[PDB]
């Protein structure tokens, strides 16, 4: 099974650890964002780091909240994260998000392909 | 009629000794000690006997293979598992066993089946009732509720109501001897 990393978004978080993850051979990253999801567009280098890395590995966005999903069309921070290549996790649980990404990576490494699959309701995990 | 129970270990099967050792019951011994005496035509298979915190992705490959080689032979399968990673396993198995021919029900308990106030008997009986329902798929049974396995999360760490269906309706809920689906 492919190695995935799950990092909680917190105020001031840098893109540092994400480069390190890619450099370490991690094949996917899940970020638990705030609320409906997104990435700060100022105050850190996180968004710029993600614009780069989202091309090399799937970077998936779920929420730190327990209920309701993410919807990255809802807020500017979400829409900018989408523009940066972030893959939304919709209303999936965190366990489904992580395991789904791991399962997909067993079959492919094409990030745009991974993105279609993450967004497709494979077995009832997601409302697509 | 025909049910397979697969053991993975977990608190449900835990047995600790005053001299400090930690042992584990096979899945047949779990059912017996839980007082389930009406599970006739049930086979038992012990796949693991581990604290579920030890679970790694290799274990999901082994479990899925084992599930694949049994889904045609049984009408339902129940997997007993530690609660800490129960929802990761139920989620991964859902992706690995895409639309199985039978109900596959993951369960466990917050209190070892050896204790007199255990939730094991309730969870096992719920799992057994649903494994006979003819409703195919991967599910979690817990605290009298049946939940889609790929929509389940552990929400509490020290309560019998440890698991919830997140953003999705509960599949069935126990009322007496009856699982109610609405």
């Amino acid at each position: 099974h492919m190695a995935v990393l799950v990092i909680k978004l917190i105020p001031g978080l840098s893109g540092d650890i994400f480069r390190a993850a890619v450099e370490l051979g991690y094949r996917g990253i899940v970020i638990e964002g705030y609320g409906a999801g997104g990435i700060p567009y100022r105050g850190s280098d996180l968004l710029q780091t993600i614009e780069e890395l989202s091309k090399e590995i799937p970077i998936v966005m779920t929420t730190q909240a327990m209920y309701d999903g993410v919807d990255l069309t809802r807020y500017k921070v979400g829409r900018l994260a989408l523009r940066a290549g972030v893959i939304p996790a919709g209303d999936m649980t965190k366990e489904a998000t992580v395991t789904k990404l791991m399962w997909i990576l067993g079959h492919t490494n094409n990030v745009e392909e991974i993105k279609v699959l993450m967004r497709k309701n494979l077995v009832g995990e997601l409302r697509d | 009629m025909k049910i397979l129970l697969i053991g993975m270990g977990g608190t449900i099967a835990s047995v600790k000794g005053e001299n400090g050792y930690e042992a584990s019951l096979s899945v047949k011994e779990v059912l017996d000690i839980a007082g389930i005496k009406d599970c006739e035509d049930c086979d038992f298979l012990d796949l693991k006997n581990v604290d579920s915190t030890l679970i790694q992705p290799e274990d999901w490959v082994d479990l899925a293979e084992t599930l694949y080689k049994n889904v045609k032979k049984y009408d339902g399968i129940i997997v007993t598992h530690g609660t800490d990673t129960l929802a990761y396993t139920s989620s991964m198995i859902s992706f690995m066993l895409r639309n199985p021919p039978i109900p596959i029900v993951f369960t466990g308990s917050m209190i070892p089946a050896t204790e007199e106030n255990s939730d094991a008997p309730l969870n096992l009986q719920t799992a057994i009732k649903f494994a006979t329902s003819g409703i195919r798929g991967v599910y979690v049974a817990f605290n009298g509720k049946v939940m889609l396995g790929v929509r389940t999360s552990k929400v509490r760490t020290m309560s019998r109501d440890a698991f919830e269906s997140i953003n999705y309706p509960i599949i069935a809920e126990l009322r007496g001897e009856d699982l109610v689906v609405n």
